[PDB]
C-alpha cells in the first residue's frame, strides 16, 4: 500500500503550491496597501484554479532554435527533483527512513541546478544564457556554506537520520546554541530556493525572466510548481531542523499541527521577507558568502567540533 | 595592540569574531576539565560483545558474575 | 473585550442582508458584505446604499439589478448601467441625491 | 480586511495536514497497530527477520509473547 | 461540448495576463490603475514582462515608425489565444499626432486590435471597463459549440 | 523591458558582463512636436507642452506661459502668479514620487511604489478638482491661469499637505538606511562639476556633483523670490546624493505648498487685456467687443510681436527651456525645446564606464528620463 | 525498492503534466512565434559566442572547496572515536587548512573580480 | 539657502551589532508589518466608482434648448479652435430659412480631450460631457456622427445641465 502513500504525499503539495500562490499574491497585494485576488471565488479561492487551466489549454510554442532534448527534458526533471526529495522529512513518521538522508537532501538539492542549466542552455538566446550564469555563481555562493552550515548543526544529533532529529528537541530547541547558524541557514534558504532578495535568475528588471524567458505555458508552469514545492519544502525542513515540535508516539496529531503551524508561519516570514529588501547583485553575493558567511561558519564549525569535547556533551550515533 | 584591534573591530567585526571564536576553540579544549569524562564516556561504550577468558586459576581482578564487585564499575557516569 | 465586538459586528452583517441568502448573493455578486444607508432605488432595480462611516471612495455603492432592458444582469453587471441623475450621484459629483 | 488571508491561508494548512498524517494512519494499518519497525543496523534487521521467522505466517508485525511457548 | 466551452471561458478570462508594453503617458496612467486605488490583481491581473507568458497585451503610448517593427514582432511572439486592446488616442487613430510624418495613424495597421479604449489618457476605471468589457468578450466566445457544429 | 522606461536601446559592448561601450538609441517616440507646433496657433499649440514630459505637466506649461508673456511684454496677475508656483510644487512632488519609486522598483524594492501611488492619486484628484482632466489638464495659459480654483479644494490640499510629510518619512527610513539600497548606490555614477557643467547637466546632476546652481534661486519667476525654501546640495556625484537631494527637493515643496496656501491673494485669474486672454462667458454674450475679442481669440489666435527668445525654468528634472521664434503672425516661426533629459543621456555615456550591468540599469534609473520629452 | 517504486512515480507524474500540456490543446505554429526572443528585434549574432565569464577561479575553487567538504562530512561518526586528541587536533587542522586557504585567496586578490 | 546631505567604542560595538544582528532590517520589516495591518484602499469597482468633479471632460455631447429645438448655430468656432482638427462641419440652411448644421462629425480617435470646444461655443452647445465608460470594439464605432452626438446630448442632458448649473459661475 505504498502507492497510496506516494499519492498521498506528492498530490496535496501540489495543491498546497497552488493555495501557496494565492495566498502570495494576497499578501504580497496586502503589505502594498492594496487588497489580493478577490473577484473570482469567496476571497479569491477559485484564482489557483483558473491559473493552472489557463496555463495548460494555452500553445506550447516550442521555440525552433531550441535543442528539443534539453529544452522538454528541463521542466520535468525540476519538477521531480522538487518531489523526491520530501521523503525523508519526519511528518512525524518519514516516507522512506533513510540513515543518511540530509547526504540524500544535499545531493538532490546539488542536481536542482541542473534543471536551470539545461533550460538556459537548451534555448537558444543570451538571456537564458546570463541567467544560466547567474545560476551558476548562486550555486557557488551557497553550497560550500550550505554544507557547513549543516555539518555545524547536525553535529549536535549525532547521526544524518531525520528521523533522531526529532528526539533531540525533547529538552530544548537547537536554535537556543545555534543561533547564529539559524542566521546562516534563513540566509541560505533564501539564497538557494533562487527568492527575492535572492532570485537572480527569473528577475523582472535585469533580464526579462532568465532561464525560462523563452519557455512558454505548460512547460513553464513545472519550473513554478517546483520553486513553490522548493521553498514550502526548505521551511519545513528549517522547522524540524531548529524548531522542532513534542512528538508523542500515542498521538501524531500534536506534532502534525505543530510542525504543520510552524511550517506556515516560516512560509509567511519568507513571503515577508522576499518583498521588503532590493534585489542584490551577482557580484556581491559572493562578496558576501564567499568572504563574510565563510570565515565566520568556519569558526562555529570548529567551535562545535571542539564544543561537546569541552562540555562532556558527545551525542549518540544511534 | 588596542588601536589595531578598534580599528579592525570598526572595518570588519566579521573577522575579529571569526578569529575570536577560532581562539576560544583552540585554546579552550586545552583548558578544559571534562574532557577525560569525554574519553571514558567514549571508552565506557559497550560496542562488540565482552567475551570472558579461560581460567588457570590466578586472577584477582576479573569476576565470575556480572553483578560481583570485583571488576570496573561506571558509578561516575550514574552520577556525574 | 473588542473582539466580540467584531464577532457581533459579523454576524450582523450576516443577519442584515435579508439572511444567508442575501448575504451569499452579494458575496458571489458584488464581492462584499457591508450593509449600508438605502439612499434609495431606481426604475430598474439599482439599489443605491451609503454609508458615511468607511473612508472617502467607499462612502457611497450601488446594487445593480438582475434584469435591465432584457438581458440577465445576475454576473454580467457593466459600469455603465447607471442612469444620468445617479451617475451625477453616484461619483462623488454631488452631496444631493 | 486584513483577517481575509485567513481563510485561504487555513486551506493550504489542510494541505499541509492530509499528507504527514495519512502515513501515520497508514502505519497504523499495514503494521496490525503498531508503529513500523524502524530498521537501521544488521542487527535491528535480524531481530525484525528472527519475529518474521518465528510468527509462521511470514508477517513481521504478528508478535507472539511468552504465553507462545509452553 | 458547450459545459467545457463555459469551463475553459472562464479559466482564461479570470487569469488575464497582460505584459509591459508603455511608451508615453499612457503607460502612466496604466501604473496608475495598477496602483492600490483600482488593484488590478484582485481582478486576476498581474504584470508579467515576458511575451511568451503573457495573454493580453495593452498597447500605451504612441506607436511610431521606428517602432512598428518591434511591436510587431512582440505581438508574434505571443502564444495563442492573444488579445490586444488599444490604448488612448495615439494608439486608437494617432490622436494629436495624427498627421505628423514619423506616427503611426492607429495602431490597428500593425496588430489587430481586440478592445478599444478612448481618451487621452483614459481615466484608470475606463480602463477597468475596457478590461471587464473584453473578460465579457471573451466569456460569449463559441469555440467548443462551433467545433461540434462544424 | 520593465528596467527601461517604454521606448530605449541600449546597445551596449560587453566585455564579458562588464559595458566598454553603451550607445543609447533613441528616437523610438519622436512624434515631431516641432513641425507640428509651427502649422497651430499659441492655444492650439499649449497641450502640445503636455505631453512631452508626462509627469511634469504643469511646469511645461509654465514654461510656455513665461515664453509667450515674456513675447508678449505682459504679466499675470499675482493670484495667477501664485497659483502656478503652487501647482508646480505639486508637480514637482509628481515627478519625484513617480522617478524615486520607478529607480526603487527597477532596483527591486517595489513597495513604495504602491504606497506613494495613492498620494499621486489624490494629487491626480486635485488635478480632476481644478481643471477637469485627471492628466492633461491645459490649466496653465499664457496670461495667467484658465479657470479658478474652486470653493473647498484649497482645505483638501492643506490636509494632504499635512498628512504627506509622514508618508516621507516613511518612505526615507525604507530605502535610504537600508543596507541593500545603500551598497548599489555608494560609488556607482560619480560626476566631477567640470564634466558636469561641460557635458550640458542641468538641475540635480549640478547639485549632485556639489555645484550651488537653481534658477529659483539666482533668475527667479513669477513669485518664487517671495517665497523661502532651502537647497539641497550632494557632495559625492553618487546616485545616493541624487535620491537625497530629490527627497529633501519634495521636504521643501511641501515647505513651498505650505508658504502658497497661507499666501494666496485675492484678484482674478487672467490678464484684464481682452486681446490675449479670453473673456468671461457672462460678458461675452452682453458685450459686442467681448464678442468680436471671443471670435477672433477662438478662430485667429493674438498676434505676437516678431522676434526670438530663449527662456528657462526649474523643471523637476533640471533646466527646461523654449526658444521660440515668432514672425508676426497668430503661429510660431520655429519653437526648439531644450531639455535636461539629452543632455542627460549624452553623459550617461560617460556616467557609465567602468561598471557592472545592473549598475548601468541603476544609472538609467537615477536619471529622470521621460523620453516623450527626450525625443520632442 | 520503495526508492524506486517513488522515482518511477514522480518521474510518470511530471512526464505526464507535459504530455498534458503539449498534445490537448490545438497547435498553430508560423515563422515568427517559433523566432529567438531579443526584446522585438533580431538577435545579433548567436548566443553560442564565448562568454568572457570573470569567476573561473571561483568555480574551480568551489569544486575544491567541496573537496574540502567531503574531507569534513564523517566527523560525527568520528565522535565516536576512542582517541578523541588526535581526532579534534586534526579536524581543527583541517578546518584551519581550509581557513588558510581562504586567506591566501584573500590577500593575493582572489575574491574579487577580473577586469 | 543651501544644506549639505550626507555629509555627518560605544557607537562601533552598536554599529557591529547592528551588522550581525540587523537592527535596521528589523525596524523596515516592522514598517512592512505595519502597513499589513491597515485598511487597504481599493474600491469595489464596478459597484464602486472613484471620485470626480463637475468639470470633468468625458464624451462629447450636442445639448438642446429647453424648447426641443438644437443648440448647434453652424459658427465653426469648435472645428476652428480644435487643435486635433477632429471636428468636421459641413452647414446649410434649412427650410425655415434656420442656419443649422447638415454634417457635424467628431472623429474621436483623433480628439485629445481638452475641452476647447467646449468652451469656445457661444451657445454652449457641443459640451464634453462626463461619461467615461464607452470603450468599444470596432474602430468604425468610436467615429461619431452628428446623430450620436445628439442621442448623447438627449441622453445625458439630466446631469451635463446640472454640471453646467453648477460650475459656469467660475468662467
Ligand atoms: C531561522 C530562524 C529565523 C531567522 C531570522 C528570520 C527573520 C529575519 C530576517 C532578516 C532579513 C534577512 C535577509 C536580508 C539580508 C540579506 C543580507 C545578509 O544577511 O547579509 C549578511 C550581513 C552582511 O553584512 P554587511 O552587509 O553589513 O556587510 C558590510 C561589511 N563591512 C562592514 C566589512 C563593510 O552580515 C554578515 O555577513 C554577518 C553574518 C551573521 C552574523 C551573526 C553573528 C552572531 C553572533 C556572533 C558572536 C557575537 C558576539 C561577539 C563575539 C563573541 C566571541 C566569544
Ligand atoms: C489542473 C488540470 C488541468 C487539465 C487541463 C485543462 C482542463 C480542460 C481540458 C480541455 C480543454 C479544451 C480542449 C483543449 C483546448 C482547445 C482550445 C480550442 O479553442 O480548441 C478549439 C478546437 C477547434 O478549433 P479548430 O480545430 O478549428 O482549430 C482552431 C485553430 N485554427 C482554426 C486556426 C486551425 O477544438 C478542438 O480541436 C477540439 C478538441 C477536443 C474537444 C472535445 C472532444 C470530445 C472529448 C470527449
Ligand atoms: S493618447 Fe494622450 S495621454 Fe495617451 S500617449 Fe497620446 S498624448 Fe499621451
Ligand atoms: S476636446 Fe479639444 S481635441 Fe477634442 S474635439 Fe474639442 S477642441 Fe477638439
Ligand atoms: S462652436 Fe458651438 S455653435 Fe459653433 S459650430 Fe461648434 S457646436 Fe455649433
Amino acid at each position: 500500500m505504498f502507492m497510496i502513500n506516494v499519492l498521498t504525499l506528492i498530490i496535496p503539495i501540489l495543491l498546497a503550491v497552488a493555495f501557496l500562490t494565492l495566498v502570495e499574491r494576497k499578501v504580497l497585494g496586502y503589505m502594498q496597501f492594496r487588497k489580493g485576488p478577490n473577484v473570482v471565488g469567496p476571497y479569491g479561492l477559485l484564482q489557483p484554479i483558473a491559473d493552472a487551466i489557463k496555463l495548460f489549454i494555452k500553445e506550447p510554442l516550442r521555440p525552433a532554435t531550441s535543442s528539443i532534448s534539453m529544452f522538454i527534458l528541463a521542466p520535468i526533471l525540476a519538477l521531480t527533483l522538487a518531489l523526491t526529495m520530501w521523503i525523508p522529512l519526519p511528518m512525524p513518521y518519514p516516507l522512506i527512513n533513510m540513515n543518511l538522508g540530509v547526504l540524500f537532501m544535499l545531493a538532490m538539492s546539488s542536481l536542482a541546478v541542473y534543471s536551470i542549466l539545461w533550460s538556459g542552455w537548451a534555448s537558444n538566446s543570451k538571456y537564458a544564457l546570463i541567467g544560466a550564469l547567474r545560476a551558476v555563481a548562486q550555486t557557488i555562493s551557497y553550497e560550500v556554506t550550505l554544507a557547513i552550515i549543516l555539518l555545524s548543526v547536525l553535529l549536535m544529533n549525532g547521526s544524518f537520520t531525520l528521523s533522531t532529529l526529532i528526539i533531540t528537541q525533547e529538552q530544548v530547541w537547537l536554535i537556543f546554541p545555534a543561533w547564529p547558524l539559524a542566521m546562516m541557514w534563513f540566509i541560505s534558504t533564501l539564497a538557494e530556493t533562487n527568492r527575492a532578495p535572492f532570485d537572480l535568475t527569473e528577475g523582472e528588471s535585469e533580464l526579462v525572466s532568465g532561464f525560462n524567458v523563452e519557455y512558454a505555458a505548460g512547460p513553464f508552469a513545472l519550473f513554478f510548481m517546483a520553486e513553490y514545492a522548493n521553498i514550502i519544502m526548505m521551511n519545513i525542513f528549517t522547522t524540524t531542523l531548529f524548531l522542532g515540535a513534542f512528538h508523542n508516539p500515542y498521538m501524531p496529531e500534536l506534532y502534525t499541527i505543530n510542525f504543520t503551524i510552524k511550517s506556515l508561519l516560516l512560509s509567511i516570514t519568507f513571503l515577508w521577507i522576499r518583498a521588503s529588501y532590493p534585489r542584490f547583485r551577482y557580484d556581491q553575493l559572493m562578496h558576501l558568502l564567499w568572504k563574510n558567511f565563510l570565515p565566520l561558519t568556519l569558526a562555529l564549525c570548529m567551535w562545535h567540533v571542539s564544543l561537546p569535547i569541552l562540555l562532556s556533551s558527545i551525542p549518540p550515533q544511534t | 595592540v588596542a588601536a589595531f584591534l578598534k580599528n579592525v573591530w570598526a572595518k570588519e567585526p566579521v573577522l575579529v569574531a571569526s578569529f575570536a571564536i577560532a581562539g576560544l576553540a583552540v585554546i579552550l579544549p586545552t583548558l578544559s576539565p571534562y574532557t577525560k569524562y569525554s574519553l571514558m564516556i567514549n571508552r565506557a561504550t559497550p560496542y562488540n560483545y565482552p567475551v570472558p577468558l579461560r581460567d588457570d586459576g590466578n586472577m584477582p581482578d576479573v569476576p565470575s558474575h556480572p553483578q560481583d564487585p570485583q571488576g570496573p564499575s561506571l558509578e561516575w557516569l550514574k552520577r556525574l | 473585550m473588542e473582539l466580540l465586538q467584531v464577532l457581533k459586528r459579523g454576524l450582523q452583517q450576516v443577519s442584515g442582508h435579508g439572511g444567508l441568502r442575501g448575504y451569499l448573493r452579494v458575496l458571489f455578486r458584488a464581492n462584499d458584505v457591508r450593509v449600508g444607508t438605502l439612499v434609495g432605488e431606481d426604475k430598474y432595480g439599482n439599489k443605491y446604499y451609503e454609508d458615511n462611516k468607511q473612508f472617502f471612495g467607499r462612502h457611497r455603492w450601488v446594487i445593480y439589478t438582475t434584469e435591465m432592458n432584457g438581458k440577465n444582469t445576475f454576473w454580467d453587471v457593466d459600469g455603465s448601467m447607471v442612469p444620468p441623475e445617479w451617475h451625477r450621484w453616484l461619483h462623488c459629483m454631488t452631496d444631493d441625491p | 480586511m486584513w483577517f481575509e488571508v485567513l481563510p485561504g491561508i487555513a486551506v493550504m494548512g489542510v494541505c499541509l495536514f492530509i499528507p504527514g498524517m495519512a502515513t501515520a494512519r497508514i502505519h497504523r494499518f499495514s503494521n496490525g497497530g503498531r508503529e513500523k519497525r524502524v530498521a537501521h543496523y544488521s542487527y535491528q534487521w535480524y531481530l525484525m527477520e528472527r519475529d518474521r521467522r518465528v510468527s509462521g505466517v511470514n508477517r513481521y508485525y504478528v508478535s507472539k509473547g511468552l504465553e507462545n511457548i509452553d | 461540448v458547450a459545459k467545457l466551452d463555459d469551463l475553459i471561458n472562464w479559466a482564461r478570462r479570470s487569469s488575464l495576463w497582460p505584459m509591459t508594453f508603455g511608451l508615453a503617458c499612457c503607460a502612466v496612467e496604466m501604473m496608475h490603475m495598477a496602483a492600490p486605488r483600482y488593484d488590478m490583481d484582485r481582478f486576476g491581473v498581474v504584470f508579467r514582462a515576458s511575451p511568451r507568458q503573457s495573454d493580453v497585451m495593452i498597447v500605451a503610448g504612441t506607436l511610431t515608425n521606428k517602432m512598428a517593427p518591434a511591436l510587431r514582432k512582440v505581438y508574434d511572439q505571443m502564444p495563442e489565444p492573444r488579445y490586444v486592446v488599444s490604448m488612448g488616442s495615439c494608439a486608437n487613430g494617432g490622436g494629436y499626432y495624427h498627421y505628423s510624418y514619423s506616427v503611426v495613424r492607429g495602431c490597428d495597421r500593425i496588430v489587430p486590435v481586440d478592445i478599444y479604449v478612448p481618451g487621452c489618457p483614459p481615466t484608470a476605471e475606463a480602463l477597468l471597463y475596457g478590461i471587464l468589457q473584453l473578460q465579457k468578450k471573451i466569456k460569449r466566445e463559441k469555440r467548443l459549440r462551433i467545433w461540434y457544429r462544424r | 523591458h520593465p528596467a527601461a522606461h517604454g521606448v530605449l536601446r541600449l546597445v551596449m559592448e560587453l566585455s564579458g558582463e562588464m559595458v566598454r561601450k553603451c550607445d543609447p538609441h533613441i528616437g523610438l517616440l519622436h512624434r515631431g512636436t516641432e513641425k507640428l507646433i509651427e502649422y497651430k496657433t499659441y492655444l492650439q499649440a499649449l497641450p502640445y507642452f503636455d505631453r512631452l514630459d508626462y509627469v511634469s505637466m504643469m511646469c511645461n506649461e509654465q514654461a510656455y506661459s513665461l515664453a509667450v508673456e515674456k513675447l508678449l511684454n505682459i504679466q499675470p496677475p499675482p493670484r495667477a502668479q501664485w497659483i502656478r508656483v503652487l501647482f508646480g510644487e505639486i508637480t514637482r512632488l509628481l515627478n519625484h514620487i513617480m522617478a524615486v519609486t520607478t529607480h526603487a522598483l527597477d532596483i527591486g524594492a517595489m513597495t513604495p511604489f504602491f504606497w506613494m501611488f495613492e498620494e499621486r492619486e489624490k494629487m491626480f484628484e486635485f488635478y480632476e478638482r481644478v481643471s477637469g482632466a485627471r492628466m492633461h489638464a491645459a490649466y496653465v495659459r499664457p496670461g495667467g491661469v484658465h479657470q479658478d480654483l474652486p470653493l473647498g479644494l484649497m482645505d483638501d490640499i492643506y490636509e494632504f499637505s499635512k498628512n504627506f510629510s509622514l508618508r516621507i518619512d516613511e518612505l526615507e527610513e525604507m530605502l535610504t538606511n537600508n543596507r541593500i539600497w545603500r551598497n548599489r548606490t555608494v560609488d556607482i555614477g560619480v560626476v566631477t562639476a567640470e564634466d558636469a557643467l561641460n557635458y550640458g547637466f542641468s538641475g540635480v546632476m549640478l547639485r549632485g556633483s556639489g555645484i550651488q546652481w537653481d534658477l529659483r534661486k539666482t533668475q527667479p519667476y513669477d513669485v518664487y523670490d517671495q517665497v523661502e525654501f532651502d537647497v539641497p546640495i550632494g557632495s559625492r556625484g553618487d546616485c545616493y546624493d541624487r535620491y537625497l537631494c530629490r527627497v529633501e527637493e519634495m521636504r521643501q515643496s511641501i515647505r513651498i505648498i505650505s508658504q502658497c496656501l497661507n499666501k494666496m491673494p485675492p484678484g482674478e485669474i487672467k490678464v484684464d487685456d481682452a486681446k490675449v486672454s479670453p473673456p468671461k462667458r457672462a460678458e461675452m454674450k452682453t458685450s459686442m467687443e467681448s464678442l468680436i475679442h471671443h471670435f477672433k481669440l477662438y478662430t485667429e489666435g493674438y498676434q505676437v510681436p516678431p522676434g526670438a527668445t530663449y527662456t528657462a525654468i526649474e523643471a523637476p528634472k533640471g533646466e527646461f527651456g523654449v526658444y521660440l521664434v515668432s514672425d508676426g503672425s497668430s503661429r510660431p516661426y520655429r519653437c526648439k525645446i531644450k531639455a535636461p533629459g539629452f543632455a542627460h543621456l549624452a553623459g550617461l555615456d560617460k556616467m557609465s564606464k567602468g561598471h557592472m550591468l545592473a549598475d548601468v540599469v541603476a544609472i538609467i534609473g537615477t536619471q529622470d528620463i521621460v523620453f516623450g520629452e527626450v525625443d520632442r | 525498492m520503495n526508492l524506486m517504486i517513488t522515482l518511477l512515480t514522480n518521474f510518470t507524474l511530471a512526464t505526464l503534466l507535459v504530455t498534458i500540456a503539449f498534445w490537448l490543446p490545438q497547435l498553430n505554429v508560423y515563422s515568427e512565434k517559433t523566432s529567438p526572443y531579443e526584446c522585438g528585434f533580431d538577435p545579433m549574432g548567436s548566443a553560442r559566442l564565448p562568454f568572457s565569464m570573470k569567476f573561473f577561479l571561483v568555480a574551480i575553487t568551489f569544486l575544491l572547496f567541496d573537496l574540502e567538504i567531503a574531507l569534513l562530512l564523517p566527523l560525527p561518526w568520528a565522535s565516536q572515536t576512542t582517541n578523541l586528541n588526535t581526532m579534534l587536533t586534526m579536524a581543527l587542522l583541517l578546518i584551519f587548512l581550509l581557513a588558510v586557504s581562504l586567506a591566501y585567496e584573500w590577500t593575493q586578490k582572489g575574491l574579487e573580480w577580473t577586469e | 539657502t543651501y544644506k549639505y546631505v550626507n555629509l555627518r567604542m560605544k557607537s562601533v560595538t552598536d554599529r557591529a551589532a547592528q551588522t550581525l544582528l540587523w537592527t535596521e532590517l528589523i525596524r523596515g520589516l516592522g514598517m512592512t508589518l505595519s502597513y499589513l495591518f491597515r485598511e487597504p484602499a481599493t474600491i469595489n469597482y464596478p459597484f464602486e466608482k472613484g471620485p470626480l468633479s463637475p468639470r470633468f471632460r468625458g464624451e462629447h455631447a450636442l445639448r438642446r434648448y429647453p424648447s426641443g429645438e438644437e443648440r448647434c448655430i453652424a459658427c465653426k468656432l469648435c472645428e476652428a479652435v480644435c487643435p486635433a482638427q477632429a471636428i468636421t462641419i459641413e452647414a446649410e440652411p434649412r427650410a425655415d430659412g434656420s442656419r443649422r448644421t447638415t454634417r457635424y462629425d467628431i472623429d474621436m480617435t483623433k480628439c485629445i480631450y481638452c475641452g476647447f470646444c467646449q468652451e469656445a461655443c457661444p451657445v454652449d452647445a457641443i459640451v464634453e460631457g462626463p461619461n467615461f465608460e464607452f470603450s468599444t470594439e470596432t474602430h468604425e464605432e468610436l467615429l461619431y456622427n452628428k446623430e450620436k452626438l445628439l442621442n448623447n446630448g438627449d441622453k445625458w442632458e439630466a446631469e451635463i445641465a446640472a454640471n453646467i448649473q453648477a460650475d459656469y459661475l467660475y468662467r
